[PDB]
RNA sequence: CCAGGGAACUCUAAGGAUACUGCCAGUGACAAACUGGAGGAAGGCGGGGACGACGUCAAGUCAUCAUGGCCCUUACGACCAGGGCUACACACGUGCUACAAUGGUAGGUACAGAGGGCAGCUACACAGCGAUGUGAUGCGAAUCUCAAAAAGCCUAUCGUAGUCCGGAUUGGAGUCUGCAACUCGACUCCAUGAAGUAGGAAUCGCUAGUAAUCGCGGAUCAGAAUGCCGCGGUGAAU
RNA sequence: UCGAUGCAACGCGAAGAACCUUACCUGGUCUUGACAUAUCUAGAAUCCUGCAGAGAUGCGGGAGUGCCUUCGGGAAUUAGAAU
């Protein structure tokens, strides 16, 4: 998967933007293209919206999903 | 297409590449890229004059083009002022000053290039392609040689339908290795289609 | 082939033995080219039936059973006008040594015994007396021979 | 290939050239081991926001004539088809038709 | 100490025979170690044995390249080489045997569009 | 002998009997007699007691078929409940791990089935 | 002060008369010289698909050399020096010194 | 390279020698030729490759390239992010791995060729079960290295079982490459252990260092071969 | 994505699709345009920066004033002005 060395991948422009919404814990859906970065502790239980290929599909983080790629869970064909 | 080109199956029996550098293979690609482009150049620069062999040697930082014309006095001009200004524009785009010099053609009938050319040309010139084509049997013939063949393709005529016409007059042995054949396949942009012309010049074993 | 008649090739006499027949019958049993895999199977079979019935030298003896083996009438093949007359004709040597090498070391294949050196040292014994596959394809292709008995063309 | 395709290549490979230097002592700051574990993280943070092309990774090295993306060959530089043309003419120094 | 080079499919052996019990030593070291194949054991000492003279000549050999087998017949082809010089008369009975002639036999070159040297990829 | 809950072959050698435990393979069944100290080349039959205990010990440190089996079926079922890409193919009896789907599948979609 | 001259081309018959003054003007100066000896040389193989679209079992097989050849300047002297820098060899062959 | 520093030999790589039905015996139109024999490393085309006649299939390629005509020009041109070319009720074509005892596994002990290496190979040491990690060394190479060749040989074991065969799938934990390994990488470790016990009609390759079998390289390539192009080892049957 | 379609298409173009390659799709964008010559307005190019954005891009601040000829100025160069 990834060298533990090089530590958890976390794209620029999402660590930020989830980030800014710990302050004001906002539940409003956060719109991603980047679905390549990994699920960190600090978003759980925030709803972001990954690109499907077409669409943003909503996803809610929950307690069991820290480890996955945003990814898992916007499934690209039917 | 089932004919092996007749020069490259010759490349180390009987013939000589026109290139004589030595590059490492890191050096050897931008060598030969930078080689490629004189070529490229030189052939559309030089196009009024007629040019058939342009060998390239370059020594360590210098480059020694061999250019072999059948017209040196328009390629030269007055007192070398058309070669001079063509040193400064070759150099621009390769490295240190390289030194070009000109081979005289004795015989501008028995050169393959110097040939299909001429073909080429009368082609564009809206030339019966029998009468091009066998005109060119006849001149290379009566220069002194030992064969020539000359193929011509596409639409002759101006007709809808391609077909080849060829012309062999002498030997031209091509399954020859040790034959010393000069080969040329240039192109006759008309206005109904690319003419491919092919020309065949066997000048003894 | 269609022409002419390639000149048959050399082969080797085995190294432990000194005769063309033992080495060209390894020759019938190794495969992938493992010459060495095929020689302990054929030395550890001949070992086995040496040591058994007690005889010094054994190439005697497998001379012994291969004569026993080789058939004298096959059955070949003809045609005359699209009718298919299966013509019984004798062997030439050649053949009749390759058929009898090729039976034993394919009927010793099917055996039940535990290691195939093993297996064909209990076919050379059995064959030795008259029985097993090999003697059972030998008497299928006599009884083939005499079925017919009536074509000589 | 397109014309677009060939340029895009240019403007590609320009990215890789400018950022040289700057990977390279980059690459030496995060694998240092003597360098702070924070001073690390951070130039390795620093890495994955710089320009996405500057990496030598998005380049697909293509032959320089025809621009073709396929047979391409390091020694030579051009392509299969074009390779076999000059071979053939006899402009390519040394090489010659094989046979053993 | 006449000197005999023997070659075969890709293994060169130099043989030094020389008059002695009959020690064989090849790499510096016997024979029988060298070889575990029993028939290279007999392709090495076939020549000697022939014309009835197994101990008679030392030998020190040196093989190079090539294979196992590959080596006994280069070691033969040398000691062929290596008895011709100390005798003429025995060349006639070598050259009945077929020990004289070096075997051209090589590995033929793989081609394209071939799987092997002549093995096609099955059509259907 | 009956050792993890159930009964494995007792001709066979430690080593080979000790694989047939679900959860135990040829190298944990090299670690265990290793800690025990017995050779692997001895059959299970000429087992004394005290040291059919010693393994039996020794094997409730890695984790036996009963708990792995749960575990791995907990560890399938968090994927299905939780709708993830490798959660959906479980689910479907499809290929995981970015295995070709257009020509074999055949060990992850049962037997080919006909189609009309 | 025993120099070796390396010579490294693609010809083979340019090295052979490239070398063969080599080691006759360092041996017509009152020097002795070793002759060349022969190196292994590269032999690169490639494999050019001649059609331009299909049937990949139609390719060429090129090859291009690289012939190698060395001499010993055992002992040099200074009328043998003297004549190696004005012994301008170049295009085709590449001439390496050890200067000692 | 190593016979006794040597200039022998092997090797390396340039130039040559030999082979020509040249000699003998026969057949054959007083022939071309053929059949055998000597000498020689080689015998009759010594083995292999490159070289592919006039034409055929309006065969393939307008997507390597060029090119006549036709068509689009805030778009059928251009840039970027993400997906996708990797989907799967299925059928077909090429292969690879097997179904085992001529074999699996664990110890020792040998014998190659060819090719690559600064867009790198890595001696050696240490940490690691391992992929690999850190330090450090030699080498643009006949110097240093990739790299140990494997099949083979000796000993033990398994004893015919869906198994100490087979290694698909799946679960867990990791290493590298790369901005980034979810879609969709390759490896490593542990665990699981699927079908498969030799395959219907039918059908294919191969005439000798060939088939079969065993490993080792390279191009493309940041990483990604069971494909391709090569290299040698053992080595048939007819 | 497209091509290859009986032998002679189907491990074929492709000597190697995570991005790129990519030619397809969803969306975000540009219009003499990523690229060539006709031109005239300023400037050596070039380097380091800030913010906003998925990125393409958009809006702003600092250092440098080439070189040969020299007051026409020239090989290159950044942003249009139009055919």
């Amino acid at each position: 998967p990834r060298s533990l060395k090089k530590g958890p991948f976390i794209d620029a422009h999402l660590f930020a933007k989830v980030e800014n919404a710990l302050e004001t814990n906002s539940r409003k859906p956060i719109k991603t293209w980047s679905r390549r970065s990994m699920i960190l502790p600090q978003m759980v239980g925030l709803t972001l919206s990954v690109h499907n290929g077409r669409t943003h599909v909503p996803v809610i983080v929950s307690e069991q999903m820290v480890g996955h790629k945003l990814g898992e869970f916007a499934p690209t064909r039917t | 297409g089932q004919k092996v080109h007749p020069i490259g199956i010759r490349l180390g029996v009987v013939k000589k590449h026109n290139a004589n550098w030595y590059a490492s293979p890191k050096q050897y690609s931008e060598y030969l890229i930078n080689d490629i482009q004189v070529r490229e150049y030189l052939r559309k620069k030089l196009d009024s004059a007629m040019i058939s062999n342009i060998m390239i040697e370059r020594p360590t930082g210098a480059a020694k083009i061999t250019i072999a014309t059948a017209r040196p006095g328009i390629v030269i001009g007055k007192k070398g002022e058309d070669i001079e200004r063509l040193q400064k524009e070759l150099t621009k785009m390769m490295g240190v000053p390289a030194q070009v010099n000109i081979e005289e053609i004795t015989s501008p009938d028995l050169d393959a290039r110097l040939v299909a050319d001429g073909i080429g040309s009368q082609l564009e010139r809206r030339v019966m392609f029998r009468r091009a084509m066998k005109r060119a049997v006849q001149n290379s013939m009566r220069s002194g040689a030992k064969g020539i063949k000359v193929e011509l393709s596409g639409r002759l005529g101006g007709a809808e339908i391609a077909r080849t016409e060829w012309y062999r007059e002498g030997r031209v042995p091509l399954h020859t290795l040790r034959a010393d054949i000069d080969y040329a396949s240039v192109r006759a942009e008309t206005t109904y289609g690319t003419i491919g012309v092919k020309v065949w010049i066997f000048r003894g074993e | 082939p269609r022409r002419r008649v390639v000149a048959t090739r050399e082969i080797l006499p085995d190294p432990k033995f000194g005769s063309q027949t033992i080495a060209k019958f390894i020759n019938h049993v190794m495969s992938h080219g493992k010459k060495s895999t095929a020689e302990r199977i054929v030395y550890g079979a001949l070992e086995t039936v040496a040591q058994k019935r007690n005889i010094e030298d054994p190439v005697a003896f497998f001379e012994d059973v291969l004569e026993n083996v080789r058939p004298m009438v096959e059955v070949k093949a003809r045609r005359v006008g699209g009718a298919t007359y299966q013509v019984p004709m004798e062997v030439r040597p050649s053949r009749r040594t390759a058929l009898a090498m090729r039976w034993l070391a394919e009927a010793a294949a099917k055996r039940s015994e535990k290691s195939m050196a093993l297996r064909l040292a209990g076919e050379l014994s059995d064959a030795s007396e008259g029985k097993g596959n090999a003697m059972k394809k030998r008497d299928e292709v006599h009884r083939m021979a005499d079925a017919n008995k009536a074509f000589s063309h | 290939a397109k014309k677009s395709m060939i340029n895009r290549e240019l403007k590609r490979e320009k990215e890789v050239a400018k950022y040289a230097d700057k990977r390279t002592k980059l690459k030496e700051t995060i694998s240092d081991m003597n360098a702070s574990d924070e001073v690390r993280m951070d130039a390795m943070l620093e890495l994955q926001a710089l320009p996405r092309n500057s990496s030598p990774v998005r380049l697909r090295n293509r032959c320089a004539i025809t621009g073709r993306p396929h047979g391409y060959f390091r020694k030579f530089g051009l392509s299969r088809n074009m390779l076999r043309e000059r071979v053939m003419q006899g402009d390519v120094p040394g090489v010659r038709k094989a046979s053993w | 100490r006449n000197y005999g080079t023997g070659r075969r499919k890709t293994s060169t052996a130099r043989v030094f025979l020389a008059k002695g019990t009959g020690s064989i030593v090849v790499n510096g070291k016997p024979l029988d170690e060298y070889f575990s194949r029993e028939t290279s054991r007999m392709v090495v000492r076939q020549p000697l044995e022939l014309l009835d003279s197994p101990t008679a000549y030392d030998l020190y050999i040196t093989v190079k390249g090539g294979g196992i087998s590959g080596q006994a017949g280069a070691i033969r082809h040398g000691i062929t080489r290596a008895l011709i010089e100390l005798d003429d008369t025995n060349k006639p009975a070598l050259k009945a045997a077929g020990f004289v002639t070096r075997d051209s036999r090589q590995v033929e070159r793989k081609k394209l569009g071939l799987r092997k040297a002549r093995k096609r990829p099955q059509f259907s | 002998a009956r050792i993890a809950g159930v009964n494995i072959p007792d001709n066979k050698h430690a080593v080979i009997s000790l694989t047939y435990i679900f959860g135990v393979g040829r190298t944990t069944a090299q670690k265990i007699l290793e800690a025990v100290g017995i050779a692997p080349t001895t059959k299970v039959s000429q087992l004394d007691d005290i040291q059919l205990d010693a393994i039996r010990a020794q094997v409730a440190n890695y984790m036996t078929e009963g708990d792995l089996r749960r575990e791995v079926s907990m560890n399938i079922k968090r994927l299905v409940d939780l709708g993830c890409y490798r959660g959906i193919r479980h689910r479907r009896n499809l290929p995981v791990r970015g295995q070709n789907t257009k020509n074999n599948a055949r060990t992850r979609k049962g037997p080919t089935r006909p189609l009309k | 002060q025993r120099i070796r001259i390396r010579l490294k081309s693609f010809d083979h018959r340019l090295i052979d008369q490239s070398a063969q003054e080599i080691v006759d003007t360092a041996k017509r100066t009152g020097a002795q010289v070793c002759g060349p000896v022969p190196l292994p040389t590269r032999i690169e193989r490639f494999n050019v698909l001649t059609s331009p679209h299909v049937n990949k079992d139609a390719r060429d097989q090129y090859e291009i050399r690289t012939h190698k050849r060395m001499v010993d300047i055992v002992q040099p002297t200074d009328k043998t020096v003297d004549a190696l820098m004005k012994l301008d060899l170049a295009a085709g062959v590449d001439v390496q010194i050890a200067l000692g």
